[PDB]
């Protein structure tokens, strides 16, 4: 009862009769035969009468007509545990580092219904993703859903690499799944993670696009199960048990058309821009497993960054809003400012994260606040800069200031900064003690600011990491101690 | 009876033999109607595939192995 | 009854029954599913010699064909009364809160019942106070009449739904219920519940006075697809014995999508984009529903997420003709800064008449629509030469028209997360002098700029003098 | 480094010739062994697990 | 094998096998013709008891229901090895040129290979040093990376290819291939033949150090959808070898069309814009063989048709998703006589960031970029009120553009006897350090002449003293 | 050359092929039986390489 034979083999789905008390995704084997000494799975989805079609999870080439197939007893899973930690491997779970065989002591099954609403609890633990724009203006959570949106070449997968590389020492399990990317970029990412120490922590599942399109679909399934075992049960990093996950999807502009491709393959009926009507169902399942769990479940938490494509800054799109509808807030990276030289592009003006903002380090909302206020105004006084000489003091202090704190939101790639270095450049630019620093200097001179906190003064930067928590943190002796910092640093330059 | 087998062995046996496949499967209905093949790929074992059930016994201790080494 | 399941495509599972035992259209059938919990589905068609199609409204994702099915002979009932009230219900009636379950003295009703005959209609309305400008002014909020907001992905939907509950669930002169249909069990719910829960009204929480049946985005296409049916069964027991009810129904869109992605794998004929065959009939069922009588009154609120931006998508255009009062909200203005980002010539009410509202608000909302008219007639004329070409009338009316625009904001107490301006309540008699006194000439002075997020009339003159 | 590079993809082929070899080899063994050991022998164990 | 026809529609066939040795997909069935030759048709679905469903890849005219059919037992085989060198096939692999057959001695690969894998790709990216002032400066190559041209065939495009094999070959190992997808028999065949045969280099002519598949208007969709499957089949042997393979792709968006109207044929569902569901992976399983791995490098300039030039177009779309650099030929630039009209606004690459071409490399680029975006946006100023009405400090901005636009002529290795100047080599550092030079001040009093069809700075120096 | 010679070493029957045949034999087909009845003959003889 647990065997069955394949009796037709098309586009991409193979109809495997006689394969009854089979269970409704149970994933079929296809055991291993001459020529094949590997075996590729399948996942049984339209389980008819006499016959049961089966998505062939890679090549449809390798099978044929009358190859047996044995249902393995197991709704989709993939493997999942500690052992997954540091390794690339298939949405399946297999490894293609070749590093060696993934050890596991129990599987997590894919597609399983998020946990619900009574267990959940608003974030409070903010996530430091390293980025200035992005930790000042659009505070993330953990277990928040911040959704890192841009059109084409603008710097999401830079983004989500900084914040990967920026949780070492902040007890986070980051988990990158690469769904369609081109092996190219997905080898070069695998590879500046490892550079940089960060791939101890980091889970990366790869769906490459020369990858069937069976893959690229159970891909971000396979990462948020993993990030749920995380945030469930929990991993020991570093000596210590953290239960705090960040995933990202990358393109899921990509995974909604590998799933689209695969609708149509199966001949069901279009929907909006040719994609399947439960499209929307597809992402929403895949990221409202992403939570924020509540104490009495356990505490745990999975915070999302899915990245989505658009094509000629086209924001009304079909996958974009659908993905904007589901998530918690937006990155969007804008390509007139990429281009513009602001590489960390971020349409500040509508760019906005809905929850976190009180998930936030008390620190570094009281002195973004007024950040954020100055860049309105400098966005306000946008249209007045064309006019020369027409403006007065005020206006034109504004507009000076304003280029000056966007000169500072300008960070060079791979280079985080941690929450005390931040917080103290914003403190230093939000105090008129910048006015007098021309602006293309500004980003040599943060540069410099920092390399004299970390040999000069760590006692700062120790004071402020501690005294970040306070509810008023510019108390007297961090005021003083920091202003003394930088008007010796004003006094050395 | 109402279903077939399709028991297959490492080497062909003889006709006594056929008897004794036959015979020891009263679990299911007794006597099944029943194909037999050699195929000398398989080693130490039997491939009996009675109704819609197949038991592997030969073949995949070796097979197992590999997959233990690479 | 003891039917087997014979197929099972998605979450449609299709059973056969014996021949004189075939379970009715809408009855519910369960799958026993081991481990002492069932999964109930509930039937759709019947196609034959006992097979019938239904929909597993679960995970379906586990079970074998073969596997025997239970009719339970009666359609999905849920618990009504004054028991479900503070208590958070599934689609099948169960509550999920820590509390236990419902006893069985209290009465279970069917979730499929027939709409409010024509005699039973009750169209007696009148305005329901919001504290909204653009809402109060421009589409008010009709009391014991269907009302709804129309808006995109990025919009402020929910923003604008959780501040509406926090402005007029105090005041509630009797019980609530709350339906996310479909909806992100962050924001949609889980935060609702502290709000509601924070809420005090004289030693009993707003949550005291509330029914909330969720059926969030997570759950498969029969749950949001059969969750307004039980909210609108456990909001009837309350509205046919007289209590008003504030009903607030999320995303009636995601209904549909839910219906849509049934009807795709029931094999049904797709009609427009991908969109079930059936889509007026189960709008006018759930809607129908929602109905205020000459037994009680329903103030329902809903919401309508529109795919991309299109407004001309099926769902929407057969949810605006359910409505009273539209409120529709466009990606343009929140990329503006414009929090509200309703569209004042894009939304209307039924009850903007001088009779209901009155003569002056009447008065008011009309000229700030002809205004705005005016500037929509004129917006290529400006964006391609500019100000300058238009007439003196002409150029005035576009100022007030742009003071008008950024007037409408107007800063949300639940919006302190991410804005730090706290939040305005202007009363609907506020709001008409405020714009009776803009639309006169004063204000004229005044730069645009002083408009964004402020309260009445008075706060803006009151910045202004504050900046001299 | 692109010695090394070189010689481990070579030494790594060698092995999976190497170790496909010795499967071949212990599988021709084992069958050799089997028939003159009686094929009829595992045939009581195999209707155990039936 | 040995299989019969049971349908023919169109270019669709489908035949009927033995329930046992039933084709795989991809799987290259063969018809006798009543003579030598044959019709290959490749399988791409198994579809009930033993019947397969393939593309004829052929005439199909002459056909009749119940005539034999040979199974290959693999994908469509092609000939590799150095005997491909300066012969011209078809997608079956047969040589369409003069020459006779390749012959059994030589190696067949099937088709359909598989990307390399995970473990293969190079982690860090390398430029690709063209040699070319004006492609590596502004849209700087990457070795194993994919490259987008733009134009309509009249700006010297094919001299641009000629120039680029001609410098791997005389540089590097040097071999080219060339996929003529979709590529007219008449305007894009013999013409490039000779082109090819015709421009020369080191005594060898450019023809001789590259292979040519051409898979041609007039065939059916299924030759024209895997004649760049071919192609990177050719290529990967060279590859294998460690060798660095030019791969040029005419018109990638035919064979976009071509699995469109394969797709169609077979029956499925129209994807957005009628295009095939499986569009991503049709692009993925070509353009992902071109990756540079450990043994060897595969770099590919593949030309690009936007439809009714929409962008967003999901054929130009996806085309995009797999590309690295962007060259922009333009008409008005090439009616100035200026072979490499190369575009620079409009042309980028994704390679051209500090943390690979060097800080300096960057610096100068943008600078480029900086002074070339005023002088187009001074263009209607110019036009308009006059050179006399722009201020100073601009002008000097304005006739360094014009000195810059000039400078990125180059003679070229393969047209010296067209125009009867040597050809000039200019490495990637020289090109770096001669723009800054001319950037920061020096060559100002040098005219907009002595820039035209030059190489390095000091060249042009040399060419004002003299 | 130096892979060659490692190889060539390790092609010896005694070397590897000898010993891994037999461990898997007794690993696999059963436990501590690769002797069993006969099976002296394929003892370092058919395990040449
Ligand atoms: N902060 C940054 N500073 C400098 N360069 C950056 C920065 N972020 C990204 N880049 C550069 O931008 C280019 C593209 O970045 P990235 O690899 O993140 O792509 P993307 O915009 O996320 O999308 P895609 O995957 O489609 O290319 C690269 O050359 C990268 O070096
Ligand atoms: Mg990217």
């Amino acid at each position: 009862v647990n065997v069955g034979t394949v009796i037709a083999v098309g586009d991409g789905v193979a109809r495997l009769s006689g394969l009854d008390q089979v269970v409704a995704s149970e994933i079929v084997e296809f055991p291993p035969k001459a020529g094949r000494n590997e075996s590729i799975y399948g996942i049984a989805l339209n389980l008819e009468q006499d016959s049961v079609a089966a998505i062939i999870l890679g090549d449809d080439e390798t099978i044929e007509e009358g190859d047996m197939v044995t249902s393995t007893g197991r709704v989709i899973s993939v493997p999942v545990g500690q052992g997954l930690l540091g390794r690339v491997v298939n949405p399946l779970g297999q490894p293609i580092d070749g590093k060696g065989p993934i050890v596991y002591e129990k599987t997590r099954p894919i597609e399983r219904i998020a946990p619900g609403v009574i267990t959940r609890k608003s974030v409070d633990t903010p996530v430091q993703t390293g980025i200035i724009a992005i930790d000042a203006l659009i505070p993330i959570g953990r277990g928040q859903r911040e959704l890192i949106i841009g059109d084409r070449q603008t710097g999401k997968t830079a983004v989500a690499i900084d914040t990967i590389l920026n949780q070492k020492g902040q007890g986070m399990v980051c988990i990158y799944v690469a769904i369609g990317q081109r092996r190219a970029q997905v080898a070069q990412v695998v590879g500046t993670l490892e550079r940089f120490g960060a791939m101890e922590y980091t889970i990366v599942v790869s769906a490459t696009a020369s990858e069937s399109a069976a893959l690229q679909y159970i891909a971000p399934y396979a990462g948020c199960a993993m990030g749920e075992e995380i945030m469930e049960n929990g991993v020991m990093l570093n000596g210590q048990l953290v239960k705090d996950a960040l995933i990202v999807y990358d393109d899921l502009s990509k995974h909604a058309v590998a799933y689209r491709q695969v609708s149509l393959l199966l001949r069901r009926p279009p929907g909006r821009e040719a994609y399947p009507g439960d499209v929307f169902y597809l992402h929403s399942r895949l990221l409202e497993r992403a939570a924020r769990l509540n104490e009495e479940y356990g505490g745990g938490s999975l915070t999302a960054l899915p990245v989505i494509e658009t094509q000629a800054n086209d924001v009304s799109a079909y996958i974009p809003t659908n993905v904007i509808s589901i998530t918690d807030g937006q990155i969007y990276l804008e390509s007139d400012l990429f281009n513009a030289g602001q590489r960390p592009a971020l349409n500040v003006g509508i760019s906005v994260s809905r929850v976190g903002g009180a998930a936030q380090t008390r620190a570094m909302r009281a002195v973004a606040g007024k950040l954020k206020g100055e860049l309105a105004q400098f966005r306000d006084l946008a249209a007045f800069a064309q006019f020369a000489s027409d403006l007065d003091a005020t206006t034109k202090a504004q507009i000076e200031r304003g280029q000056r704190l966007q000169e500072l939101l300008k960070q060079p790639q791979y280079q985080p900064l941690p929450v005390e270095d931040q917080v103290a450049v914003l403190y230093a630019a939000t105090n008129n003690y910048l006015d007098d620093v021309p602006v293309p200097l500004i980003t040599k001179w943060r540069d410099d600011f920092l390399a004299f906190l970390r040999t000069a003064h760590p006692e700062v930067r120790k004071l402020i990491y501690d005294n970040r928590l306070d509810r008023k943190f510019p108390t007297p002796e961090v005021k003083e101690a920091l202003e003394a910092a930088i008007k010796e640093f004003k006094a050395t330059s | 009876r109402a279903v077939d087998a399709s028991v297959t062995s490492a080497i062909e046996l003889s006709a006594e033999q056929k008897e004794r496949i036959t015979r020891e499967l009263q679990q299911r209905y007794g006597d099944v109607h029943v194909t037999y093949h050699v195929d000398p790929t398989l080693i130490g074992g039997l491939i009996i595939r009675v109704g819609d059930q197949v038991l592997d016994n030969s073949l995949r201790a070796r097979l197992s192995a590999i997959q233990r080494v690479l | 009854a003891k039917g087997v399941i014979q197929e099972i495509i998605g979450v449609v599972i299709r059973a056969k029954f014996p021949e004189d035992e075939v379970p009715e259209i809408y009855n519910a059938i369960e799958i026993p599913l081991g481990n002492g919990d069932r999964l109930v589905c509930e039937v759709q068609q019947q196609l034959g010699n006992g097979v019938v199609k239904a929909v597993a409204m679960g995970s379906t994702d586990g079970l074998r064909r073969g596997l025997e099915v239970i009719d339970t002979g009666r359609p999905i009932a849920v618990p009504v009364g004054p028991a479900t009230l503070g208590r958070v219900f599934n689609v099948l009636g169960d509550p999920i809160d820590g509390m236990g379950p419902i006893g069985p003295e209290v009465e279970r009703r069917p979730i499929h019942r027939d709409p409010p005959s024509f005699e039973e209609q009750n169209t007696q309305a009148q305005i329901f106070e919001t504290g909204i400008k653009v809402i109060d002014l421009i589409a008010p909020f009709t009391r014991g009449g269907k009302t709804a907001i129309f808006g995109g992905a990025g919009v402020g939907k929910t923003v604008v739904i959780q501040e509406l509950i926090a402005n007029i669930a105090k005041e509630q002169s009797g019980f609530s219920v709350f339906a996310g249909v479909g909806e992100r069990s962050r924001e949609g719910n889980d935060l609702i519940h502290e709000m509601k829960e924070a809420r005090i009204d004289e030693n009993t929480t707003v949550f005291d006075k509330t029914v909330m049946v969720f059926g969030q985005m997570n759950e498969p296409p029969g749950a949001r697809l059969r969750v307004g049916l039980t909210a609108l069964t456990m909001a009837e027991y309350f509205r046919d014995e007289g209590r008003d009810i504030l009903l607030f129904i999320d995303n009636i869109f995601r209904f549909v999508q839910a219906g849509s992605e049934v009807s795709s794998l029931l094999g049904r004929m797709p009609s427009q984009v991908g969109y079930q065959p059936t889509l007026g009939t189960e709008m006018g069922e759930l809607q129908e529903r929602i109905t205020s009588t000459k037994r009680g009154s329903i103030t329902s609120m809903q919401a309508v997420y529109v795919p991309a931006d299109d407004y001309t998508d099926p769902a929407p255009a057969t949810v605006f003709s359910h409505l009273d009062a539209t409120i529709s909200l466009e990606r343009s203005i929140a990329e503006r800064a414009i929090f509200p980002a309703v569209d004042p010539l894009a939304s209307t009410s039924r009850i903007l008449d001088p009779n209901i509202v009155g003569e002056e608000h009447y008065r008011v909302a009309q000229e700030v629509k002809r205004v705005l008219q005016r500037y929509k007639d004129l917006k290529d004329i400006i964006a391609i030469l500019g100000m300058e070409e238009l007439s003196d009338e002409d150029k005035l009316t576009v100022q007030r028209a742009r003071k008008i625009e950024l007037f409408f904001s107007q800063p949300f107490t639940v919006a302190q997360q991410f804005t730090g301006r706290p939040g305005k309540y202007v009363p609907v008699k506020k709001t008409v002098e405020s714009f009776a006194r803009l639309l006169n000439g004063e204000g004229d002075h005044i730069p645009e700029s002083f408009f964004y997020m402020q309260g009445d009339f008075d706060d803006v003159l009151a910045a202004y003098e504050a900046s001299q | 480094a692109q010695a090394e590079q070189e010689r481990i993809r070579m030494l790594s082929e060698a092995k999976s010739q190497i170790a496909d070899l010795v499967t071949l080899t212990a599988s021709r063994v084992l069958g050799a062994e089997l028939q003159a050991r009686g094929h009829d022998a595992l045939i009581a164990e195999s209707l155990a697990a039936l």
